[PDB]
């Protein structure tokens, strides 16, 4: 004797002992990804390539 | 087999309503109400398979089976 068992309902594990199917299917995908980035140029000239009379002392 | 093709016509799924009477014993009987749940014309002449009557606790208090009466 197995006890009341449904008639509609459909089969799924009640007690201790039954058996149910398990379909594995996982799929997990993770991702992160950063970045950071500086710069600086600077250039500064001064010639006098011919200097004015007035302005050879300076 | 799972893969088949089943096109039934004397066969019509249904929900079984009844009263749980004040301090009822088991083994007495009640009345219940059969209603139709999908695109079934009629109920004319059909009979209740064993139908376990739940409670809100999701319990099985009665268990019906009989034949039903259409007016006609």
């Amino acid at each position: 004797n197995y006890g009341y068992q449904p008639l509609f309902e459909d089969r799924r594990p009640r007690n201790i002992g039954d058996t149910l199917t398990i379909v594995l299917q996982e799929n997990v995908s993770a991702s992160k990804s950063s970045s950071a980035n500086a710069s600086r140029d600077g250039k500064t000239s001064f010639g006098f390539d011919t200097v004015p009379r007035y302005l050879q002392g300076l | 087999p799972t893969g088949t093709n089943m096109q039934l016509k004397n066969v019509a799924a249904v929900m079984v309503t009844a009263s749980y009477p004040p301090f009822a014993r088991q083994g007495q009987t009640i009345d219940v109400v059969v209603s139709s749940m999908g695109n079934a014309k009629s109920l004319r002449g059909g009979t209740l398979l064993m139908t376990p009557l739940k409670g809100v606790d999701s319990q099985v208090y009665a268990l019906a089976q009989g034949n039903i009466l259409v007016g006609g």
